[PDB]
């Protein structure tokens, strides 16, 4: 219903995570539009990117 | 923070240092923003360790809760979610970034986190919660059962580690 709960549940569908974790994300960036999508894609990259389970 | 960053770096000097003495250690809680270093710190221990031949393991959560979701057969997964439980030293990076799901987080975490408090296995974490933060995010709904879920597996998180916040 306006442009923060949209941009929450856009966090929440397209990382497949929490309201608090996205949540989370939106507060870290200030109302900065750049640097919140900067972030978004770092995380994105992390989840595709990182295996689940790594031995040393 | 470079304070932040002096503390945590003598806490994993001096718990490398224990394990590799063969002593009884209690793993990190690593929280704070986004970028600080955590997941960095939790893989600089993981390879000190190598170093002098001791064995641990680094679960991405995110992507361990996305492959038990999901499912899976037989393979690289499976063979090493085998070992999770009961590796000597283990790290859960990332914490509060997966999705949550009722039947992993109560199937297969807090029987998990259960066990490694019982048998004193060392266990680390990282977050970008505090502990009552992350009970929040445990729990899917305001419901009962979920709340007394949730706070179960955040009880076990305390026992198992010793926080340590990395500010911005
Ligand atoms: N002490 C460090 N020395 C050199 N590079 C680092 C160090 N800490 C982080 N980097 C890098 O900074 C970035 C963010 O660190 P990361 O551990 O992913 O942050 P987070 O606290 O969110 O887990 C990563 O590319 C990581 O490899
Ligand atoms: F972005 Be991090 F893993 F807190
Ligand atoms: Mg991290």
């Amino acid at each position: 219903s306006n442009a923060m709960m949209v941009t929450k549940e856009f966090l929440k569908t397209k990382l497949e995570c929490s309201d608090m974790y996205a949540q989370k994300l939106i507060d870290e960036a200030q109302g900065d539009e750049n640097r919140l999508y900067d972030l978004f894609i770092q995380k994105l990259a992390e989840r595709h990117t990182r295996p689940a389970i790594v031995e040393y | 923070s470079n304070a932040d960053r002096l503390d945590v770096a003598m806490a994993a000097d001096d718990i490398c240092t224990a394990i590799t003495n063969g002593e009884q250690v209690k793993g990190l809680y690593l929280y704070g923003p986004f970028g600080t270093g955590k997941s960095f710190i939790l893989g600089a221990i993981a390879n000190q360790l190598k170093s002098k031949k001791v064995r641990s393991t680094i679960i991405y959560l995110p992507e361990f809760i996305r492959t038990l979701k999901g499912g899976f057969k037989d393979g690289s997964f499976e063979k090493k979610l085998h070992r999770v439980r009961e590796a000597n030293i283990l790290m859960l990076d990332d914490i509060g970034a997966e999705e949550v799901t009722p039947w992993v987080r109560d199937e297969v975490i807090g029987p998990l986190l259960h066990y490694r408090m019982v048998h004193e296995l060392p266990t680390f974490f990282s977050s970008n919660f505090d502990y009552s933060e992350l009970e929040h995010h445990l729990a899917m709904t305001r419901d009962g059962e979920e709340k007394t879920k949730a706070a179960r597996i955040i009880e076990r998180v305390k026992s198992l580690s010793t926080p340590y916040f990395l500010s911005g």
